[PDB]
């Protein structure tokens, strides 16, 4: 199955 | 302390358009990305918009697409929501909040209703 | 399949009761990391905790240790001990997908638990 997409939200 | 602060709701038709403000504080706004959250009467909560640090990327959901404009001005810590082309289910209370880590919505504002009616 | 969060039906408690909320990722989601939002009468939601696949989370502040998170398959719970009359609330969890094509967001329906 998929793999979840994540972002650090502080950059 | 973060706080961020809406403002802009009001009594609207379907058709017409308005301008929704997040004052943002406690944090260096320029860092963080940002999103509108809305909840309908009925409840349900559902994700708007979403800007990126500088403002360099944006997305929808295809419920609001073509409609709304999230937009921000990093020099007066302010975040957006300019909605045009109002449905009367564009009625809810909006809602600017921000992440933490890898959690979207980790502070959220106390929000501002948006009421379309006929 | 489109991303969908299923959430267990609303329910009533009594004061010092247990209560374990189920939400369900869809099938093809099955390993995604969610996060739980709680909702007090007049007030924005909260962040309550970010759970994982392998059942690890971590709470946001203010979140009483009674609550607590764990995973099984496709479902993800929250787990409130000691069932107290701040604890009324609507509980949604939702997931994110940020994918460069298009990033989604999606909340379950929410589960209000009447206390």
């Amino acid at each position: 199955q998929q793999q979840q997409q994540q972002q650090q939200q502080q950059g | 302390q973060v706080q961020l602060q809406e403002s802009g709701g009001g009594l609207v038709q379907p058709g017409g358009s308005l301008k929704l403000s997040c004052a943002a504080s406690g944090f260096t706004f320029r860092d963080y990305y940002m999103y509108w959250v809305r909840q309908t009467p009925e409840k349900r909560l559902e994700w708007v918009a979403f800007i990126s640090n500088g403002g360099g990327s944006t997305y929808y959901p295809d419920t609001v697409k073509g409609r709304f404009t999230i937009s921000r001005d990093n020099a007066k810590n302010t975040l957006y929501l300019q909605m045009s082309r109002l449905k009367s289910e564009d009625t809810a209370m909006y809602y600017c909040a921000r992440g933490r880590g890898y959690v979207w919505f980790a502070y959220w504002g106390q929000g501002t209703t948006v009421t379309v009616s006929s | 399949m489109q991303l969908v969060l299923t959430q267990s039906s609303s329910a009533s408690f009594s004061l010092g009761a247990s209560a374990k909320l189920t939400c369900t990722l869809s099938s093809q989601h099955s390993t995604y990391t969610i996060e739980w939002y709680q909702q007090q009468p007049l007030k924005p939601p909260k962040y309550v905790m970010e759970l994982k696949k392998d059942g690890s989370h971590s709470t946001g502040d203010g979140i009483p240790d009674r609550f607590s998170g764990s995973s099984s398959g496709a479902d993800r719970y929250l787990s409130i001990s000691n069932i107290q009359p701040e604890d009324e609330a609507i509980y949604i969890c939702g997931v994110g997908d940020t994918i460069k094509e298009q990033f989604v967001y999606v909340f379950g329906g929410g589960t209000k638990v009447t206390v």
